[PDB]
């Protein structure tokens, strides 16, 4: 379903929303294990975050979980929408090729953040760049 | 109400098993159900009959009879499972789409009603439900979920719980779509505008949803103006700047225009170039006549750019300089100036000029108020002649009464006929009265 709409459609208000929700995290020592992409295995780019956006769905609702109707609950709300809007510009086909995680919970945020950010930077220069195959990428792990 | 034979809320059969369902009404009537293979239709007047000789998984479905032609009837429904082995559930459909806010039923009819008790609705990959998830099912028609929402836009399974273990069903496609009144709501501005040879045109489309398009246009060529684009109050707005550091070749007619899955909608401007003007004019006539005691409102018209920097009325009316304050104004490029002259008084006529000033340089306009003049009449004798004269604008006739006899004199031998002044006649007891549009004048010698 994949169209020039790609872009345009991670705001900077979304940004914005995470950095807010970011920055009223208290800073402690604590980890939290958690599944993402290794970028050991995928120094590509467009590869790279291909495979984070997928992950990033079940981190939001795994992790990222807040009280009910509080600013950063919203927030994550309107990111999981967004995702869903971000999805038919991301072609895929057929899990692992990923590695486990050990971080602080503010670290796991800017790893999400900047998935966001830099997806967003991406579809500003191309609206089209995620629709490539990389199952080629992805033996390589 | 038809009526259905058996009279069972439900059955539940084995592939290649026979089964009949017939019907009975009043008048004619006809069955619905799952689009399903091997049916065979018996039909006459009165009543209609299904029936299959090989059963098969595709027959799983509610089959509803109703009676056309009776309105307001209802109708009578069975439920058919047919318990294709192992195999608790027959979906219907892979894929439904909803609205916002409405109830979402996942067509998983379950194969053995026995089960109810223990089945749920999951999510692929053995997610759980989305938060706040509101949902109830039926064994007829499978699981509905209650008010829909975007967020629950998901790849759904159907669990049956079977001797411990949890059994799937194929997965459930659900497609929950944000009910888009119509195209993008567009905000155009300035809606008027004029320079004379900087500007700013900046055009907007505002929808919950991202796909959309919008652009502005001059005239019907569309201009490759970058937009902006953000995501605020859980909306995307797209905002075309067109910034002209101007010329009479930018002049024109800038239309804004945004289109979506709904259809197109378009918000137009016009753009003038003149320099710096001021214009003003009147619908009034600068020479102004009414009669003593009567109010008069004097309007000047001013289209002006840059905004003026000075305005004002000055009586240069002869009567004794009392200056206007009076003067009132409504409506930013067009102005009117309305200098009020109630109940006017004999020192109130003359002269009246209003000023409007800005970077073009400084105009006026100049009114002449001239107030009602009444016949006035004087005779003489002189050699044996008499001679009367009367007195006023506009140009008047005289009545002569003897008081026995009357000589009528309709327009004169005229005396005095500047401009600015009363026009004067001369005519050649002797009751002289004089009559114009003004009024009733006489003299007696």
């Amino acid at each position: 379903e994949v169209s020039e709409y790609c872009s345009h459609m991670i705001g900077s208000g979304h940004l914005q929303s995470l950095q807010r929700l970011i920055d009223s995290q208290m800073e402690t020592s604590c980890q939290i294990t958690f599944e993402f992409v290794d970028q050991e295995q995928l120094k590509d780019p467009v590869c790279y975050l291909k495979k984070a956006f997928l992950l990033v769905q079940d981190i939001m609702e795994d992790t990222m979980r807040f009280r009910d109707n509080t600013p950063n609950a919203i927030a994550i709300v309107q990111l999981q929408e967004l995702s869903l809007r971000l999805k038919s510009c991301f072609t895929k086909d057929y899990k692992a090729c990923v590695r486990t995680f050990y971080e602080t919970p503010l670290q796991l945020l800017e790893k999400v953040k900047n998935v966001f950010n830099e997806t967003k930077n991406l579809l500003d220069k191309d609206w089209n760049i995620f629709s490539k195959n990389c199952n080629n990428s992805f033996a390589e792990c | 109400i038809p009526v259905i034979e058996p009279s069972v809320p439900e059955l539940v059969v084995k592939p290649g098993a026979t089964v009949t369902l017939r019907c009975v009404g009043n008048g004619s009537v006809e069955w619905d159900g799952p689009p399903s293979p091997h049916w065979t239709l018996y039909s006459d007047g009165s009543s209609s009959i299904l029936s299959t000789n090989n059963a098969t998984f595709q027959n799983t479905g509610t089959y509803r009879c109703t009676e056309p032609g009776d309105p307001l009837g209802g109708s009578a429904a069975i439920h058919l499972y047919v318990k294709d082995p192992a195999r608790p559930w027959n979906v219907l459909a892979q894929e439904v789409v909803v609205f916002e806010d409405q109830d979402a039923l996942l067509p998983c009819l379950l194969t053995d009603p026995v089960l109810e008790a223990g089945v749920s609705l999951v999510r692929v990959r053995g997610r759980p439900l989305m938060r706040h998830t509101n949902y109830s099912f039926s064994p007829w028609h499978g699981f509905t979920i209650h008010r829909a929402k975007f967020i629950q836009s998901q790849d759904y399974q159907c669990s049956a719980l079977m001797g411990g273990r949890k059994v799937m069903s194929i997965s459930i496609r659900l497609k929950v779509q944000k009910v888009i009144p119509g195209p993008p709501a567009l905000t155009l501005v300035p809606a008027e505008l004029v320079r004379i040879r900087a500007a700013q045109i900046v055009c907007s489309a505002s929808s919950v949803d991202v796909n959309f398009d919008v652009f502005l246009q001059h005239n019907n060529t569309k201009l490759a103006i970058p937009q902006q684009s953000d995501f605020h109050n859980n909306r995307y707005q797209k905002v075309l700047t067109l910034n002209l550091d101007v010329d009479f070749q930018h002049a024109g007619n800038y239309s804004c225009v945004a289109s979506n899955v709904q259809g197109k909608h378009s918000t137009s401007m016009f753009f003038r170039v003149v320099s710096a003007y001021l214009n003003l004019s009147s619908e009034q006539n600068l020479i102004q006549e009414v009669t003593v005691g009567e109010g008069l409102n004097l309007k000047v018209m001013v289209e002006a750019y840059p905004g003026l920097q000075g305005f004002n009325w000055t009586y240069l009316g002869p009567f004794s300089d009392h200056q206007p304050e009076k003067l009132a104004n409504a409506t930013t490029y067009r102005h009117t100036f309305t200098l009020s002259l109630p109940r006017l008084k004999p020192s109130e006529a003359g002269r009246y000029s209003f000023l409007a000033r800005n970077p073009g340089g400084w105009r006026a306009l100049t009114f002449e108020l001239t107030l009602r003049y009444p016949p006035e009449v004087s005779v003489i004798w002189t050699f044996g002649t008499l001679l009367c004269a009367a007195s006023g604008y506009p140009q008047p006739n005289v009545t002569w009464l003897q008081c026995l006899q009357v000589w009528d004199d309709p327009y004169p031998e005229v005396l005095s006929q500047e401009p600015f002044h009363k026009v004067t006649v001369q005519s050649l007891t002797y009751e002289c009265r004089a009559h114009n549009s003004v009024g009733s004048g006489s003299w007696a010698f």
